[PDB]
């Protein structure tokens, strides 16, 4: 082994508790927040 | 003496390349 | 004292040699009379 | 009671180091020098089980001649607390106790004894013991001892780290780095180059980082550690001076170079790095990488970071870099956010171009909400000659082209990657022939 | 010692000369350029580059750094690059090396600022990072004349050069006007290889004005000089077909090389 | 410390005062700024090559510095035969020894190269490379180590030092046995 010992290992001085920590798969387009296509498609039958 | 050893050293080295050489070849021709 | 580091320079130079093609030459000799 | 535990462990300890010294001899005695570095394998588990008594008891027993680096050694170990069933470990036997130890048996000793000083928060002792490791390491010349010198150069470095005094030991680097390249030292070369590579970078001083690096070419049998420090160095040159491409390549291939399960902190680092300049080539990183136990707390504001980029926003980026300022200062990277946080809209332009083939300026203009079409244009214009996007315009019409997808497969391509690998799997097979032993006739 | 101080004393006598000569309402130059041509011999004297921190004489060295400064001022307001980079070569070590014990001038960002600048405008932006990387972070948040700089190379990574050419404008101190000239130079001609590489066959509503030529005919001795062929007006192919290569010849004593290394190879005893 | 580029700088300044002193300063500081005086030694070279100058000697020996540690030992070694005296052959230095070697192996090679020709074609051999060797058996013969004079005597082909060396000695006898163990041993052209 040769454990970096030059770099160190980030800080523990927060370390708060996991906000929900799912497991599922994760994924970027989850972060997008959107307008329940739902209303999205009422909006669009109503505007044509 | 550093002289002798040089050369000596040198020697040796040619005899093992010429070792080398022949046990290749009698690797190959053992196979046959 | 004088022309000795350049003798001893050359001298490890080939026994470094020496002892690699000593090493390789002992596998092939195993392999040889396998 | 955990003193009889210790005392046990103390004394497996003393095995283990017997051991060890026993390789050693077997290595300089049998002219085949890579055995040492099976001793030297157990470097960090050995510094952490060292204790006091291991220490004094291997010195003791180690050396019986030349008591000369006793007398310099013994006196910064503490003697033991009035110890009355000591067993004289004495694994030097008459001849072997009367003749001198070896060099590099002497060296090994040395090394323990100053990890010991360094662990514990003593530095100035440290420093001097490694300074009289340095002079006998200077004054011998043999192959095995230069193989215990890359890690004594290695701890010296950074025990002069810690001193703060790196600047001073930059000199005392470059000549025995020259003296190693000179004796055809691939393991010293290694090892003098990437603690140079640290103290440059430690100041700041990326344009001597970059001559040295120019200049010298690292050996190609060198430890993967090795590798991934050079390579993780040589990416943080390349992504401080404007070679993005170069730098995600080298940090990329750093990071599959590092040990699967330690080196934590070197993880962190290299992936932050990675995070910013593939933000700033305007691609999107991975988001596995960003829930992994390990890198999970660590890569936060990076993770922030890349949702801001990704939903472009000047507001969410401003606040990210207000409130986590002081993190980035700290890890290094904040001169290429403050790059991110303008050639921002660059990451816009790729999605743009990877989703429309055809699309007129205006339309680009609204989608990256900028102002006139004119902008949209120069922004692209400089986007198409960096070659982050493959499109050319046509003002004539008014609209921005993608380039078609050419046939990599009836391309020479393929022979050549085919060519490569083929050539790096029959060298792997020779070499790993050569490294088989038959040693009945020893 | 008497010789040292004599010495000592000449030099800073001389440097008292170059004072009076520049900061009045308008410096000599020719008589500045002398007195710094026979100044610079004389510094040699008082350690002019310390090869080790050894900490030396404070006036010699705060002597050294007054003489460098004014003498790339005087290169600046002369219209002399080389003799710019000559200067700053040695203020910058001055700034940056001793600085340890030296105290701080009140030039020092001014005279980075204006160095920062000149590499931008001579299109070295690896070294103009390199070298803002030094400075500490605060400066380059705070300090006018090195935001200058940063704002500039900013908005030219962004592509928005109508900023920058309408920043042109506002200047924290005259001596930035002769470089800003050479960096609207430059920046005219990454526009004109931007649009080269890039579009096909011209348009850009007319190369003038992407350009920022004022007049119809200014544009003309510049497409001379560079390979446009100059078709219709304001319609300059550009070519970019590159010759599209599309000749192949099958390698091929490469490739029967490279089978035979692979069997050659795969036949030998290793 | 740190940057030597200011040092660099002040070399194309037209003042042959100004070039000593940044060669000097150069030469103190070139085993910790190698990689930075590399990329312009062109400088030192046309320094060299112009015969006005008067430190050329000085300029011959920082440009072979610069060269053996970037690795072009050809390169450090002409330039060090043109250094002239500056190169002090009697020093205990890292370059000194390495360079030293360098001139050791190419005058061996020339020698043994030129031996077996006809004395028409016979190559020439740089004057300052033999003085440079001619020094070093020089040193041998000081320190009184005959026996390493002799070894490099004959594999330079140099019969007249190796004369000169069996003769001026303290076992007369004992050189003449050893040198004709040498060649009733491992010495193979006939």
């Amino acid at each position: 082994d040769d454990e970096f010992e030059e770099f160190p290992a980030e800080d523990w001085a927060g370390l708060d508790e996991d906000e929900d920590a799912h497991v599922w798969e994760d994924n970027w387009d989850d972060d997008n927040v959107e307008d329940d296509f739902s209303n999205q498609l009422r909006a669009e039958l109503e505007k044509h | 003496d550093l002289y002798s050893r040089y050369k000596k050293l040198q020697q040796e080295l040619e005899f093992l390349e010429v070792q080398e050489e022949y046990i290749k070849d009698e690797q190959k021709n053992l196979k046959k | 004292s004088g022309l000795r580091q350049y003798y001893l320079s050359k001298i490890e130079e080939l026994q470094l040699i020496v002892n690699d093609k000593s090493q390789n030459l002992r596998r092939l000799q195993a392999q040889r009379n396998e | 009671a955990a003193e009889h535990s210790q005392r046990e462990l103390d004394t497996v300890t003393l095995e283990d180091i017997k051991e060890h010294v026993k390789q050693l001899e077997k290595a300089v005695s049998g002219k085949e020098p890579r055995f040492v570095l099976r001793a030297l394998r157990m470097l960090p588990s050995t510094s952490r089980r060292l204790n006091h008594y291991v220490l004094y008891k291997a010195v003791q027993g180690f050396f019986t001649s030349n008591n000369a680096t006793r007398d310099f050694l013994l006196p910064f170990l503490e003697e033991p607390m009035d110890t009355e069933a000591d067993l004289q470990f004495r694994p030097r036997t008459g001849k072997a106790a009367s003749t001198p130890l070896l060099p590099e048996v002497e060296a090994y000793l040395q090394l323990l004894v100053v990890i010991f000083m360094m662990n514990s928060k003593r530095y100035k002792e440290a420093q001097k013991i490694s300074d009289d490791l340095m002079q006998k390491i200077s004054t011998q010349n043999r192959r095995a001892l230069d193989l215990v010198a890359a890690k004594c150069y290695y701890y010296h470095a950074r025990v002069y780290e810690f001193l703060d005094k790196l600047d001073v030991v930059r000199s005392f680097l470059h000549a025995r780095l020259r003296t190693a390249t000179l004796r055809h030292d691939a393991d010293g070369q290694a090892t003098l180059l990437n603690l140079l590579l640290r103290n440059y970078l430690h100041y700041s001083l990326y344009d001597q980082a970059e001559k040295l690096v120019s200049k010298s070419v690292f050996p190609e049998q060198a430890n993967n550690n090795e590798w991934a420090r050079y390579l993780y160095y040589t990416g943080r040159i390349k992504a401080i001076q404007l070679e993005y491409s170069e730098a995600r390549r080298t940090m990329t291939n750093a990071l599959r170079k590092a040990p699967q399960h330690t080196a934590v902190g070197f993880k962190q680092t290299v992936h932050k790095l990675l995070i910013v300049v593939e933000l700033l080539l305007g691609e999107i990183p991975d988001r596995l990488q960003f829930r992994q136990p390990s890198l999970k707390r660590s890569l936060m504001p990076y993770f922030l970071l890349t949702q801001a980029v990704r939903t472009g926003n000047l507001a969410k980026f401003n606040q990210v870099l207000d409130q986590f300022g002081e993190k980035f200062q700290a890890d290094g990277t904040y001169t290429l956010i403050i790059r991110l946080r303008h050639n921002v809209i660059k990451t816009g332009v790729r999605m743009i171009s990877l989703s429309y083939s055809r699309i007129s300026l205006a339309d680009i203009a609204q989608k990256l909400q900028l102002d006139s079409p004119e902008d949209a244009e120069f922004i692209v214009a400089k986007a198409i000659r960096d070659g982050v996007i493959e499109a050319s315009i046509n003002h004539e019409k008014g609209y921005v082209q993608s380039k078609e997808m050419i046939d990599i497969y009836s391309t020479r391509e393929p022979q050549l990657a085919f060519h490569q690998r083929i050539s790096f799997c029959l060298d792997i097979h020779n070499m790993s022939v050569k490294a088989m032993r038959f040693p009945p006739k020893s | 010692a008497a010789t040292s101080g004599a010495v000592l004393q000449a030099a800073t006598g001389m440097y008292e000369q170059l004072k009076g000569e520049w900061n009045r309402k308008s410096p000599n130059l020719s008589k500045c350029g002398e007195e710094l041509g026979r100044l610079k011999l004389v510094l040699l004297e008082l350690n002019f580059l310390p090869t080790t921190g050894t900490k030396l004489t404070k006036q010699q060295l705060i002597l050294a750094r007054d003489i460098l400064e004014i003498g790339a001022q005087w290169s600046i307001l002369r219209k002399d690059i080389p003799s710019f980079e000559r200067y700053m070569a040695q203020l910058k070590c001055y700034y940056f090396d001793y600085k340890e014990q030296l105290p701080e001038s009140a030039y020092m960002h001014q005279l980075l600022g204006l160095n920062l600048l000149f590499l931008l405008s001579q299109n070295r932006v690896a070294e103009f990072h390199t070298e803002l990387e030094r400075l500490p972070a605060k400066d380059i948040q705070t300090n006018v004349y090195i935001k200058h700089p940063v704002s500039l190379e900013q908005y030219l990574m962004e592509g928005s050069y109508n900023k920058v050419f309408l920043a042109k404008g506002n200047i924290p101190a005259e001596s930035y006007t002769f470089f800003i000239d050479i960096l609207l130079d430059t920046i005219r001609d990454e526009i004109a290889g931007c649009i080269e590489k890039a579009y096909e066959k011209i348009l850009f509503t007319e190369a003038t004005r992407i350009l920022f030529f004022n007049t119809p005919k200014k544009m003309t001795d510049y497409a001379k000089k560079r390979g446009w062929v100059l078709g219709p007006n304001n319609y300059y192919s550009f070519a970019s077909q590159q010759q599209k290569p599309e000749d192949t010849t099958i390698p091929s004593t490469e490739l029967a090389k490279q089978v035979i290394e692979y069997a050659r190879q795969l036949e030998m005893i290793v | 410390i740190t940057s030597a580029a200011g040092i660099i700088s002040l070399l194309d300044e037209d003042e042959p005062q100004l070039k000593e002193f940044a060669l000097h300063k150069l030469n103190a500081v070139v085993n910790d700024f190698w990689a930075e005086i590399s990329e312009s030694v062109d400088k030192i070279e046309v320094l060299y090559e112009d015969e006005g100058f008067r430190s050329r000697q000085f300029a011959a020996l920082v440009a072979s510095k610069v060269f053996y540690h970037l690795g072009a030992f050809e390169e450090s070694l002409n330039y060090a035969l043109g250094a002239g005296d500056l190169f002090n052959v009697n020093d205990n230095s890292e370059y000194v020894e390495t360079i030293i070697a360098k001139c050791i192996d190419h005058y061996t090679k020339q020698c043994v190269e030129n031996a077996d020709l006809p004395e028409g074609e016979k190559k020439p051999i740089d004057q300052r490379l033999e003085g440079i060797v001619n020094k070093m058996f020089q040193r041998c013969l000081d320190d009184h180590k005959y026996k390493q004079a002799i070894g490099i005597a004959l594999e330079t082909r140099r019969l007249d030092v190796f004369e000169k060396t069996i003769l001026e000695s303290n076992d007369v006898p004992g050189m003449l046995a050893y040198s004709l163990k040498l060649c009733m041993s491992l010495m193979q052209n006939k």
